[PDB]
RNA sequence: CGAUGUCGGCUCGUCGCAUCCUGGGGCUGAAGAAGGUCCCAAGGGUUGGGCUGUUCGCCCAUUAAAGCGGCACGCGAGCUG
RNA sequence: CGCUGAAAGCAUCUAAGCGGGAAGCCCGCCCCAAGAUGAGGCCUCCCACGGCAGCCGGUAAGGACCCGGGAAGACCA
């Protein structure tokens, strides 16, 4: 999980999501997921 | 949950499997059931237990009204045991069987007035290399301006002992019925000649 | 002419269901009540609003996201000793405080106050023991 | 381009009552309970459910398309039941029935017995293959993620408990 | 400035968390074991020596770890000097 | 980290709902504690005494004083 406040698409499988309040992104690749934070 | 009301006898040591098992010996029973709590009428459960027969020239009557109500010889000590509702109307050491373990709850040996270090086991302060008539002081109590007063429960000088303490998860070594004796492994809080109460352990 | 000042008077009793109130808004209610600033008569300086009873207040009600985030505190005056409580946690062990403790910050200060703030009797379920003093419903 | 508007087939013989709040589905396998808004109305037609929402605002926008298929999800619940299938991989790893409940061997010092909930069944067809079937869509898609936790697909080998249809995708070691 | 005693140590703590350890995690260029990096977490714990007034630091021998800061660079109507 | 799941025909731990999950949080253990003036409860004891929500005096159940002491303690308790 990489947490920052810059959190944005890395490739075209990444999809942003908002859950419980916060910014996630989501993908297949595992490096590519991120928290805003 | 069960009880008895006890005196500590003193302390000995047996042999077990050529093992010396340091012992703590308490005359328990027998202990008559003088009244119940029951959630109907006092809203929880217990039995108020009596133990050492005492010279009814020196019961008052309120007092000789409630062990009457109860059938009762007139005794020296009444105890609560929470939780406890025995069959009989009578407990004795019998309730306890070698091998079960025991919380004992006493009254500490009273200190009196104690210094920082022997209450709190403070380190006082050096001995020579110019130290100034401070050698079993507390040395700071605070900081300065901020906060400007000192913490309520500061470990200070003052009373120590004479004071409700329970030891927990003693193994019982023996019962001898015939003489109302358990005997405990290890230390037992008080002096001999004290009461204390002895309960199945709330260790699991 | 000097203001009309009352000779002492017989409170009222009055009885308040709490149920799917507002907290805050039954709060200030209770506490003109308590005042007796409803009373064409009222004094500052004596106690002479309503004795209040209310009933089912563990079914107060509240907006929001309180029941998670509305903290409760103490200070022990140890340190360390800043305990908080969150709103579903009272309401879950002392559920009768949450509106003596609203209806309290909304009286006076001082010994009149604390005086008015005995007068009120908050009851979580839907009974109360004051039928000898026969309360007055009340819809507010 | 819209799932609350879809009407839900009801085949016989499901019962779909309503009642605030709620929907009663029962069928030839159980019956079950879906909890509605009080805002969507659920109307009953010839064999068929119908669920309709009262604007265009996103909230009811989005109740709408969930109370359809929580309702759809129940009609099939009673009538064909729902099923997940889990594999088993790795040499020494395998189950069993134990009475109703599922003993697995994957690798601890131990067995793992799981036991079944109420209106969960337990199948061990070959010992490398777990059946987990029930009239509740949500509590068979629960039951089935447990099981699988015991032991998850490792990130090197095909070793540990995968769905049925789960794509083995590895790591290289060295 | 008709006085707010000033470094370091000792004693006694208490707090913050930007966490040294222990507990829970995600990512790994994570086979395992051991690491790296970030996230949650302040409940407790965080050794004894040589040098030097030292704080610090270096070194010796260990350790789960040998955390960093605030409290008038905490604490001289408590001691040292 | 999930289940089920729309808005957004797919997808999504979430917008409805459900689960798992820390030495940490609440309780559980130990000690104090009804001046908790919101002063709680239970058992038992004495009794409605003379004379002018008050005063005066003699008593009850009880207590205190005094004395012998105590692994209780500075005195006090
Ligand atoms: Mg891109
Ligand atoms: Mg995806
Ligand atoms: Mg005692
Ligand atoms: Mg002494
Ligand atoms: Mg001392
Ligand atoms: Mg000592
Ligand atoms: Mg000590
Ligand atoms: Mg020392
Ligand atoms: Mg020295
Ligand atoms: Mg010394
Ligand atoms: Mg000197
Ligand atoms: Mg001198
Ligand atoms: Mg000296
Ligand atoms: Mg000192
Ligand atoms: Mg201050
Ligand atoms: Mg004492
Ligand atoms: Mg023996
Ligand atoms: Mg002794
Ligand atoms: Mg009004
Ligand atoms: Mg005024
Ligand atoms: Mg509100
Ligand atoms: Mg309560
Ligand atoms: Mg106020
Ligand atoms: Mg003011
Ligand atoms: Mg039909
Ligand atoms: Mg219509
Ligand atoms: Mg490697
Ligand atoms: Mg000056
Ligand atoms: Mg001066
Ligand atoms: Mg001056
Ligand atoms: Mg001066
Ligand atoms: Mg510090
Ligand atoms: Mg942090
Ligand atoms: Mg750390
Ligand atoms: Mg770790
Ligand atoms: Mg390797
Ligand atoms: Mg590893
Ligand atoms: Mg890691
Ligand atoms: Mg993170
Ligand atoms: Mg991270
Ligand atoms: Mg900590
Ligand atoms: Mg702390
Ligand atoms: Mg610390
Ligand atoms: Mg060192
Ligand atoms: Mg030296
Ligand atoms: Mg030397
Ligand atoms: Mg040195
Ligand atoms: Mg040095
Ligand atoms: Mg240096
Ligand atoms: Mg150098
Ligand atoms: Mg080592
Ligand atoms: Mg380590
Ligand atoms: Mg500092
Ligand atoms: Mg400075
Ligand atoms: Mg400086
Ligand atoms: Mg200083
Ligand atoms: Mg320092
Ligand atoms: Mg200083
Ligand atoms: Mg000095
Ligand atoms: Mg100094
Ligand atoms: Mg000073
Ligand atoms: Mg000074
Ligand atoms: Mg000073
Ligand atoms: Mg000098
Ligand atoms: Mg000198
Ligand atoms: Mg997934
Ligand atoms: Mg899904
Ligand atoms: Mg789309
Ligand atoms: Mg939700
Ligand atoms: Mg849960
Ligand atoms: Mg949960
Ligand atoms: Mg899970
Ligand atoms: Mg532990
Ligand atoms: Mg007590
Ligand atoms: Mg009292
Ligand atoms: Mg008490
Ligand atoms: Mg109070
Ligand atoms: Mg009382
Ligand atoms: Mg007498
Ligand atoms: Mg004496
Ligand atoms: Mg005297
Ligand atoms: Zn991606």
């Amino acid at each position: 999980m990489k947490v920052r406040a810059s959190v944005k698409r890395i490739c075209d499988k990444c999809k942003v999501i908002r859950r419980h309040g916060r910014v996630y992104v989501i993908c297949e690749n595992p490096k590519h997921k991120q928290r805003q934070g | 949950m069960k009880g008895i009301l006890g005196v500590k006898v003193g302390m000995t040591r047996i042999f077990r499997d050529d093992r010396a098992v340091p012992v703590t010996v308490i005359l328990a029973g027998p202990c008559p059931v003088v009244q119940r709590r029951t959630p109907e009428k006092d809203g929880y459960t217990a039995v108020q237990l009596g133990f050492l027969p005492q010279n009814p020239k020196r019961v008052n009557r309120p007092l000789k009204g409630h062990f009457a109500k109860a059938g009762v010889e007139p005794v020296r000590i009444l105890r609560e045991i929470r939780d406890f509702n025995p069959e009989g109307d009578t407990v004795t050491v019998e309730i306890f069987k070698p091998g079960e373990r025991v919380d004992v709850t006493g009254t500490s040996k009273g200190r009196g007035f104690a210094g920082v270090m022997k209450r709190w086991n403070f380190a006082g302060g050096p001995d020579s290399h110019g130290a100034h008539k401070i050698h079993r002081h507390p040395g700071s109590i605070g900081n300065r301006k901020t906060p400007g007063r000192v913490y309520k429960g500061k470990k200070m000088a003052g009373h120590y002992g004479a004071e409700r303490v329970t030891v927990m998860n003693l193994e019982v070594v023996d019962v001898i019925p015939e003489e109302n004796l358990l005997l405990v492994k290890g230390a037992v809080p008080g002096p001999n000649g004290g009461l204390v109460i002895v309960r199945e352990t709330k260790k699991a | 002419m000097k203001t009309y000042v009352p000779k002492q008077v017989e409170p009222r009793w009055v009885l308040i269901d709490a149920e799917g109130k507002t907290l805050g808004r039954l709060a200030t209610k209770i506490a003109t009540l308590l005042r007796g600033k409803h009373r064409p008569d009222w004094t500052p300086n004596v106690a002479m609003g309503d004795f209040v009873v209310v009933v089912n207040a563990d079914k107060i009600r509240v907006t929001g996201k309180k029941l998670e985030q509305k903290i409760y505190t103490r200070y022990s005056g140890y340190p360390g000793g800043l305990k908080k409580i969150p709103l579903e946690k009272m309401l879950a062990t002392h559920p009768e405080r949450v509106l003596e403790h609203a209806v309290k910050g909304m009286l006076p200060k001082g010994p009149l106050g604390r005086r008015l703030f005995k007068r009120l009797k908050v009851y979580a379920g839907p009974d109360h023991p004051h039928q000898a003093q026969r309360p007055e419903k009340l819809e507010v | 381009s819209r799932i609350g508007r879809l009407p839900i087939p009801v085949p016989k013989g499901v019962s779909v009552e309503v009642a605030p709040g709620r929907v009663k589905v029962k069928g030839p396998k159980g019956e079950l309970e879906v909890p509605v808004s009080p805002e969507m109305r659920v109307v009953v037609e010839e064999g068929v459910v119908r669920v309709e929402r009262p604007s265009d605002e996103r909230r009811h926008k989005s109740l709408h398309g969930l109370t359809r298929t929580l309702i759809a999800n129940a009609v099939k619940g009673v009538s064909e039941g729902y099923s997940k299938e889990l594999l088993i991989k790795g040499i020494g790893y395998r189950a069993r029935l134990v009475g109703r409940a599922l003993e697995l061997t994957v690798g601890f010092s131990h067995p793992v017995v799981v036991e079944p909930p109420e209106g969960i069944t337990f199948e061990v067809p070959e010992p490398t293959r777990v059946r987990v079937s029930g009239i509740d869509k949500q509590k068979v898609g629960q039951v089935a993620a447990n099981i699988r936790a015991i032991r998850k697909p490792s990130a090197y080998h095909e070793k540990g408990i995968y769905y049925a249809g789960e794509p083995v995708r590895l790591k290289p070691g060295k």
